[PDB]
C-alpha cells in the first residue's frame, strides 16, 4: 500500500491549500496518515460534518 | 449526553452580562406566590431603550469537559420582539475554538402550550479543556447560570413507569 | 458562473463562505453588508447564509471560514451565484472508486 506521512498537515489542510502542504501537489495515495502533533499555521477554517468531506 | 455522565453539579460561574436586564420571566411560569422563571438559564431583556452588543469570555482552565445550555428565544410576532429586545432582528451566535454554530432566530406563530403562544430552541456548545467560549448575539440571547461537568462513566437513561422498591 | 460536466467522471468542487468578525471587516472587503451564498445543481440545492459573529483568538485572528462541498455529476453543470462572501475554487478533483481509506496514527515509516 502507498502510504501517505501527514507530518505537517492533515487531509484537510491539502485540500483547502495550506502553505505547509506544498510538496504535496498532484500526489496520489493509498492510506493517508494524520499525525497528532499537526497543527495550521495559515487563515482558520471550520468544517461542519468533519466526518462527510474527509471521507 | 448528561445521561451518559448522570451528575446535575451546577457550578455558578461569574458571568459578566453589563447592560442588559436580567432575570427575566413571564406570568404563566410562577414560583410561589409570585412568578418564576428558569432556575437554570438566565433570560435576558433589554435594559430600559438600550440593548448593546454582548461580549463574554469563558475561559477553561480546568481538567474536565464543560457543558454549557444556551437557548434562543423565538417571539409570536414583532410586537413580542420589540416590547423585549430593541432591536428588531438579532442573530445568536456560540463559537469556540474548534466549532462554530449560529442559530437565528425565528418570528412565528405558534400553538397554545400552557397558555403561551411562544417557544425557546435549545442548542449546547461543549467546550473543551484549553478552549475559550465566546457568547456574542444582539437579540433573543438566553444565558447560562453556569456548567456541567462532563463526567466518563457507564450511565444511561431509560424511560419507565414501574415504582421503585 | 457555469461549470459543465462533459467527461466521464464525477467531479468535487470546495467553496467557502467567509465569517468576518464583526460589521467593519464585511464592509471592508465586501460592498454590500449582507451577502449570501448560493452553490445548487440540475439535482441538488445548498445554500449557506454568512454569520456575523466574533470567533475567538486562533492563531492570531479572530475570524473563520465555513466549509461546504458540491459534488457535480457528469452531465450536471454547476451554477454558484453569490452576492457576498463567496470564496471561488480553483480546480476540481477527480473521485476514482478504490478501496483507500485514512488512519490516524503516530508511528513512523519504515
Amino acid at each position: 500500500h502507498r502510504i501517505l506521512d501527514g507530518i505537517d498537515c492533515t487531509l484537510i489542510d491539502a485540500l483547502l491549500g495550506d502553505p505547509h502542504c506544498d510538496v504535496f501537489q498532484n500526489e496520489t495515495w493509498d492510506l493517508f496518515v494524520e499525525r497528532s502533533k499537526a497543527f495550521s499555521n495559515c487563515y482558520p477554517y471550520d468544517v461542519p460534518d468533519y466526518a462527510s468531506l474527509r471521507s | 449526553l448528561v445521561a451518559s455522565s448522570g451528575t446535575l453539579e451546577f457550578i455558578t460561574e461569574g458571568f459578566t452580562w453589563t447592560g442588559v436586564t436580567q432575570n427575566g420571566g413571564s406570568n404563566a411560569c410562577k414560583r410561589g406566590p409570585g412568578s418564576g422563571f428558569f432556575s437554570r438559564l438566565n433570560w435576558l431583556t433589554k435594559s430600559g431603550s438600550t440593548y448593546p452588543v454582548l461580549n463574554v469570555t469563558m475561559p477553561n482552565n480546568d481538567n474536565f469537559d464543560k457543558l454549557y445550555i444556551w437557548g434562543v428565544h423565538h417571539p409570536s410576532t414583532n410586537q413580542e420582539q420589540t416590547s423585549l429586545y430593541v432591536q428588531a432582528s438579532g442573530r445568536v451566535t456560540v463559537s469556540t475554538r474548534r466549532s462554530q454554530q449560529t442559530i437565528i432566530p425565528n418570528i412565528g406563530s405558534r400553538p397554545w402550550v400552557r397558555g403561551l403562544s411562544s417557544r425557546i430552541s435549545i442548542y449546547w456548545t461543549i467546550v473543551k479543556p484549553g478552549d475559550v467560549l465566546v457568547i456574542n448575539s444582539n437579540g433573543n440571547l438566553i444565558a447560562p447560570r453556569g456548567y456541567f461537568k462532563m463526567r466518563t462513566g457507564k450511565s444511561s437513561i431509560m424511560r419507565s413507569d414501574a415504582p421503585i422498591d
